[PDB]
């Protein structure tokens, strides 16, 4: 595609976790790749004040992302996609699969879905 | 001092840079820094608020027309000094235009307009245009509209990529440019 | 038009920057307005009509 | 000064763009600045109301003729002075027509429309088209028809769709431009 | 879409509810945003003279509004959407989701749903 | 006043915008006035009761001849002055037409339509279209619309984009407009 | 007089536009004065009352050659009054056309049409036609043929959406025209 | 559409229903707006002898009729349609739903199932 | 029209700008008229009969 289209900033970011000692459960996101990509809708969303989604399945991809492909990476099934605009609150994606694009080796499609978006995620570290 | 003129948030405003950027702010300011070296370098238009000048001037044209190299406001009248000339002349010039009548023979005046001076806002648009064209079109998309009719001669396509024409800037600028 | 003879620039080149003018020149020929042959004709005529 | 005769909220309600937050106030203005003289020069017509006018004269043609400026005015007198007169002469021009006939020879005059209600429809109509094609349409890309956008395989027709005055905006100030003859 | 095809006054108006004493609730539908958009339907209708529309799954977008993106405003799953017309009833629309066309984040796509179009609803205050 | 001429009904109902109003109404009035002020000066007729007008002419066409700028009233009598003219001569107008035949030589008369129905139908036809045209297209979509063949050296996409001629407008009010 | 010559009825019924209070009386009797000004204009029948009239005339050619704005009523004399003469002098105009043959020259003729019918078919249908055009065809989107759209890279078809042209009566009249 | 392709003349009704006194119901359908429609088939139809439709759903529209758009009428649930023909038997349809074409408000596409066609039907009041 | 001998601006050139004006020249040749060939030669004819 258009390398021009490639208008969105995402940082790819791994999922560690891990149990608190109190009991419960911690989630922590390492970024781990930082690049351009393009995303588009093919899903329309549920947003639900407080902005998080209201799909039902939670296996349905919503969007999709293009970035570069990177033969050394593996986009496993516990990879997130954090987006960061300008004046809109940000975003997390959660990956549900990729798609080396006609195995040419050039992009990965990275079907994803969106979990949240609204002002207070807690951004990768 | 870019920044000042044209300042980076009306720049992504316009082109729709926004809530989606596209090449970060360091390439939008390099953009801007070569898009001022096309326009006011194809217009001849310079970056100064109403300017007094000085310049020597010759008479060709054996009638004797005077080409000045900017637009003298209308009222005030030119002196000449200089070269053959008892004292300085007045000749008050004809309204919007720079052709006059009657040891180098200068001349000086007050150009631009009396006013506060930006940049004419109008001679920004193409600059906003060709800064527009220029983040969706880095240089791998081939992109080309036609001049001539007819056809190259052999199988090439055709050919303006240029941009800032492709971008209606040139039609944008001209209205600022003399045609002579 | 300040190309005539008597003007500022006359006999000079005319220099166009864009947008293309296009002259045509017209011939105005108006060398038989009054149709010298079907007239000398007619003189004839009403000359040779009197005897001369 | 452009905030009385062409409101912004007739804007924003003319390209239909009242809940747009990336179109600033300030760069509303810089749109509406930038065209109420980038199609003012075009025409040639200050819009501020009567303003008078001084400028030297230059009679052409062995039968006597001088072309003013400006177009002046309907039923007043332009007067002439200096240049060998020994009393400043009054002319009468012809309404719409800026030609007139008999130590520069000076002349002035009084051009403009006589009241504050300021240039009719026709310019404004031109601004808005002008304006909303500025707001909606950047030069990134080129168009076509409707506002497809094609392949041609050869060159693009985009001579001009990409950003120059395609809307009935420039043709619509021509109606009132003046063709030579 | 072309600018002239914004040919829709809409108020869109999100709900606040609070228990009526008698025993009832009560729904207060206030707008917050007024502006021109572009409508179009993806399916029939079934009237039920009074005018309340008997379509049974509820879940199904009846018709899809465009109008122009905001990046602040969060159009949650509590928003209304008023248009009032010149000569004929206004209608109530209850949007189902949101899609960011594109992801170009100039226009927003509100799949919503006809509840009622009658002379005697309730405008927004 | 144009209401008594034009309602906003009426156009809202030409238009097809009755049930979707597609704008307000204030911009329905500005597009009135530029319509009323179109098809005015581009067929010559003008809509307000009078304007007595002050004219200095110019003899010309050796058989004596005079071009008024607007166009008489039609039995009214037009007057010469000055001149040289020792008293006021009165000639009579053709109906429709500013030719006459005969220290500066003026003219003095009244332009016509002082009645309010006389407008006969056509140029309100035309101004509906007009209108109607401008509603749906605020200078967003190219819609340029063809004129003479050859595709011009230059290579743009043509001429003629313009309201009022590539609607009905033009063929609509013309069928008033004199050829000569 | 018209609403003898068409009645409200039959364009209803031809243009079947009669159960949508969008076309109105009112509008509709715009359209329907609008094509008869321009029926008895391109084709010169004369469908305007009276119209006295007072022109100047300026006897043009050596034949004698009187040319008039507008035709007289076929049969009533042309009085030629001024520019010298003394004693009014009258003439018999030709019917159809608006040629004479023979301190300014004047002349006073009758123009129009008195009586109510003598309305052919063939222009009623031309008539039908173009308000039939009008009601449904506005001013914008330029159309092109089968009533389609179209995105001709090079421009577009133009004088599409002109009536009276491109439906009909143009056509349907010709047939009451002459060299 | 050509305003040439509405060369259906139909007969809108309402249907008014009351109990006869002996137990049994009736119904009668008044005619409240007669105009010209397009009428277009979009299943095949079962006859049975008397003419009446077989089709066994009753609520998989048949019929699509087109007519000019009227911003004052309601098209209810009860709505019926009567077309008569020259050298054909009379029908009458049920509609279905309708649908305002474009949301231009210029045409109503009434979905529509043709319930009878036999000589013997009861013509509108 | 003023550019007649003895007009207003009369030999001066014409600047249309835009909407270009299309001027044709007719010939008007209007220069046998009595067909000069066809015509001495029945001259030629009924001078010859009477013998001059």
């Amino acid at each position: 595609m258009r390398t021009a289209d490639r208008k969105h900033r995402v940082i790819v970011c791994s999922q560690q976790s891990d149990v608190d000692d109190e009991g419960r459960l911690l989630i922590t996101r390492a970024g781990v790749i930082q690049g351009w990509a393009a995303i588009a809708p093919v899903k329309a969303i549920r947003f639900s004040q407080d902005g998080v989604s209201m799909q039902k399945d939670t296996m349905q991809p919503t969007h999709d992302i293009t970035m570069n492909y990177n033969p050394d990476v593996n986009v496993s099934v516990s990879a997130w996609v954090y987006e960061h605009r300008l004046k809109s609150p940000p975003r997390w994606f959660k990956v549900l699969s990729v798609v080396n694009v006609d195995e040419c080796s050039r992009y990965m499609k990275i079907r994803c879905r969106l979990v949240e978006t609204s002002d207070d995620v807690t951004p990768p570290v | 001092n870019l920044d000042t003129l044209l300042p980076l948030q009306t720049i992504r405003e316009h082109a729709k840079c926004d809530d989606n950027p596209r090449v970060t702010d360091d390439l939008l300011k390099l953009y801007r820094e070569a898009a001022f070296e096309a326009a006011e370098l194809y217009t001849g238009l310079s970056f100064t608020p109403e300017k007094t000048i000085v310049e020597p001037i010759r008479l060709k044209g054996r009638r004797g027309k005077i080409i000045l190299s900017a637009t003298p406001i209308a009222g005030r009248p030119v002196v000449f000094y200089g070269g053959g000339l008892g004292s300085p002349l007045e000749l008050i010039p004809r309204p919007g235009s720079n052709v006059l009548f009657f040891s180098q023979l200068m001349a000086t005046y007050v150009t631009g307009r009396r006013c506060e001076n930006s940049v004419p806002a109008g001679i920004i648009i193409g600059i906003l245009k060709l800064i527009a064209w220029n983040i969706n079109n880095p240089g791998d998309e081939v992109m080309s509209v036609r001049n001539t009719l007819n056809a190259n001669a052999q199988g090439l396509i055709g050919g303006t990529n240029n941009g800032a024409v492709i971008s209606g800037a040139q039609d944008e600028w001209f209205r600022y440019r003399r045609v002579l | 038009e300040e190309t005539k003879p008597g003007g500022d620039n006359g006999g000079e080149i005319i220099f166009i920057a864009g947008t293309d003018v296009k002259v045509q020149e017209m011939k105005n020929d108006l060398s038989d307005i009054h149709s010298k042959v079907p007239l000398d004709d007619q003189a004839r005529t009403i000359a040779g009509n009197f005897g001369i």
